[PDB]
């Protein structure tokens, strides 16, 4: 059945307007880059033709899905892209309509046999903006990193992401360049250094983290002491 | 004509579209959604055919005409498509849901006689005289005979670039609504460019700006007109505004109402509210005009600032750094920037201001003035800077060829080559924890925080947590 959205008290503007929609058309979006192989002529092909019966894609994890193309079957890593993109449309070639924003890319990396490669698989120009200029704290971020991974929804994690949980958790997911060709390695040299959200996020939960501990025991105390020991 | 015109959704501020306060999720990770977080693990992809656009729909129509619903504004259809990337990570604002931008190629005649008017193949061309102003003010140019491709709304004006989109990628998009469960459609880009450095055509307001704190109460007349002019009693009950405004006890409620209605104590109207005649009713599709979605889209840039100050607050060890963020608060550069466009300040153009951490863009910092002859002399050099950074700018996105073009595309900036890792004082955080469990003896611990920004959250919450007193 067709779930109709259901408004917040005191979130809107439109709130007692009569032109309101009930159920409107909310849309979402990522680049997909896939292989140079003979599969991306027959991706050209299918877009031409309007016979999208050769291609499919199955999502296994948060950031890792599988995309099979003319029954070859290639391993993907949903990456976020440094630049945030606006996706608009025109039937003017005058006028540009705001739609939708696309900072994610799901990349293709290799072909793989089986569906659980994906795991092991690492992204090209990728890097962990959580790590980057702290790896020789690393160690300390990692176990951190792997307590907080968790599934849809905030769900206990899979027997299959248990088992690659190291990997998982713990590879970069945040890309080095922008679509466009001046944006090459806009992260590295035309992005002035900020703090990364998902960074943030992180040291968020671990000051949470540590809090809640403090809670648990009966006498806590801090002090801040000298690298020794 | 150059002048903006949205669709319908944005000019009616179509819910969820538009919100009066957004999750701080979507103020940290800006226009920045995590896709894989709203798809169902298992869930196979399987694409839908794109909806036929008909040319005789949309030949000599509005926008607003154009568009009317949200279903007019699908990514399944056959409408072309533009991705227009920001070259900046923190640009000045973006446009939200339905918000219309105006694709103009700017062209400027190389003499009086010139007749001549360019057309590229995107885009509207828009003659510019020898006289006439730059659109870029003081900080951009338009050669003579030369056409400068630009992103135009009623916020910012940006240079755009147009560049080839690689033979690999493609756009998967995931739609849901009007009666219709989540479908996908699969696309080619029909063009993509990438936007220049975004320059504010109006200031990005403050925290404690009038014009903010000014909406609460504008969002109430909305609301009161709309109640009125359903009802035509001109008298009404404060009872079902109140629940537009949950978070208002009896006494808020009453308070807010009295900047618009006044009480009626006896009468047939006894027990109700008129609106004093010293404001007027508005029809409802007048009533509209009161908010305009470039408002709302100026409020989240500027919530975005105040979610990004106080996210360093407690996270940022590095005092210099946090300094300079304190100094690039968007309501504070925007402002300064339009006094510079007016001749009323300057900008350093240059150093640490300079968002792209090369030389590739402006700083938008306040700098000092600015005698007599020795400020033409300054002057020049402030007007050559100008231009150089301009063309510098301008050429640095008009790249091609990365690798042939660019001095050294695998290069690492001033600011991402050298970053500080340590606190000022070289220490760490010891942490020692007693906690009676095991249903016996009391455990001790002893914990090792080497994390920095996890060192600066943990103290400042116990720093203020210290504070039980007054
Ligand atoms: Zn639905």
């Amino acid at each position: 059945l067709r779930l109709k959205p259901i408004r917040i008290p005191g979130e809107a503007y439109d709130s007692e307007a009569s032109d309101i929609e009930d159920d409107p058309l909310i849309e979402s979006g990522v680049i997909l880059r896939i292989l140079p192989d003979i599969q991306l002529e027959f991706v050209k092909n299918s877009l031409e033709s309007g016979d999208y019966s050769g291609i499919s894609i199955k999502w296994k994890n948060e950031r890792h899905a599988v995309v099979t193309i003319n029954d070859v079957m290639y391993g993907a890593i949903l990456v976020d892209l440094p630049t945030v993109i606006e996706v608009n449309k025109s039937v003017d070639r005058k006028n540009l309509l705001k739609t939708f924003d696309v900072s994610q890319m799901l990349l293709c990396i290799r072909p793989i046999q089986e569906e659980e490669e994906v795991y092991a698989l690492e992204a090209p120009d990728t890097e962990d903006l959580v790590v980057k200029h702290f790896e020789g704290i690393e160690d300390e971020i990692w176990e951190n990193k792997e307590t907080f991974l968790k599934g849809y929804n905030g769900a206990p994690l899979s027997d299959m992401e248990a088992k690659h949980l190291k990997e998982i958790a713990l590879k970069g997911y945040d890309y080095k360049h922008g679509i466009s060709p001046p944006l090459y390695n806009v992260r590295n040299r035309r992005f002035r250094r900020k703090m990364d959200p998902n960074e943030i996020d992180y040291v968020e939960k671990v000051v949470d983290m540590l809090l809640k501990q403090d809670k648990q025991a009966e006498e806590v105390s801090y002090d801040l002491v000298d690298k020794s020991e | 004509n150059l002048n903006i015109q949205h669709s319908q959704p944005a000019i009616n501020l179509q819910s969820p579209f538009y919100k009066v306060a957004v999750p701080r999720y979507q103020l940290r990770h800006f226009h920045r959604e995590n896709f894989g977080s709203h798809i169902r693990p298992g869930t196979k992809i399987v694409f839908s055919k794109l909806k036929a656009r008909k040319r005789k729909r949309d030949k000599g129509k509005d926008v607003k005409e154009s568009f009317s619903t949200s279903q007019d504004l699908t990514i399944g259809d056959t409408a072309p498509v533009y991705l227009m990337e920001y070259s900046e990570q923190t640009p000045v604002a973006l446009s939200k849901f339905g918000m219309a931008n105006k694709l103009i190629n700017y062209y400027r005649k190389a003499n009086e006689q010139d007749t001549l008017r360019p057309k590229l193949p995107v885009g509207e061309t828009h003659v510019l005289g020898v006289q006439d102003k730059s659109p870029f003010w003081n900080f951009g140019f338009v050669e003579p005979g030369h056409i400068v491709p630009t992103l135009y709304n009623n916020m910012i004006r940006a240079p755009v670039f147009k560049h080839d989109i690689s033979g690999t990628d493609f756009l998967l998009t995931k739609s849901s609504g009007f009666g219709i469960s989540n479908r996908f459609y699969l696309r080619n880009i029909n063009h993509l460019f990438t936007v220049g450095q975004t320059f504010p055509v109006e200031e990005i307001p403050g925290p404690n700006s009038r014009k903010v704190t000014s909406m609460k109460a504008t969002r109430l007349k909305m609301i009161i007109y709309r109640i009125l002019n359903h009802n035509h009693s001109k008298a009404i009950s404060i009872d079902p505004i109140a629940k537009h405004f949950p978070d208002q006890d009896y006494g808020q409620n009453r308070q807010k109402v009295k900047e618009f209605m006044k009480y009626q104590r006896d009468g047939p109207e006894k027990g109700l509210w008129r609106l004093k005649d010293d404001e007027k009713l508005l029809d409802n599709e007048a009533v509209k005009s009161l908010i305009t979605p470039e408002q709302i889209s100026q409020v989240e840039s500027m919530s975005q600032g105040l979610q990004f100050q106080e996210d360093n607050e407690a996270y940022n060890f590095d005092s210099k750094l946090k300094s300079l963020e304190e100094n690039l608060l968007p309501w504070n550069i925007t402002k300064n920037f339009i006094n510079s466009t007016q001749m009323r300040a300057m900008i350093q153009i240059h150093g640490v201001g300079d968002p792209t951490g090369c030389g590739e863009g402006f700083s938008f910092l306040k700098t000092s003035m600015k005698h007599s002859y020795n400020v033409a002399q300054q002057q020049k050099a402030y007007d050559e800077e100008i231009a150089k950074t301009w063309y510098t700018h301008t050429k640095s996105l008009s790249i091609s060829n990365p690798f042939e073009e660019m001095t050294n595309p695998d290069e690492i900036n001033q600011t991402n080559k050298h970053v500080k890792t340590d606190r000022d004082d070289k220490k760490i955080l010891k942490i020692v924890r007693k906690k009676r469990d095991e249903n016996g003896i009391i455990q001790r611990q002893t914990i090792f925080i080497r994390d920095p920004r996890v060192i600066q959250g943990y103290i400042k919450i116990k720093e203020q947590d210290k504070e039980d007193v007054n």
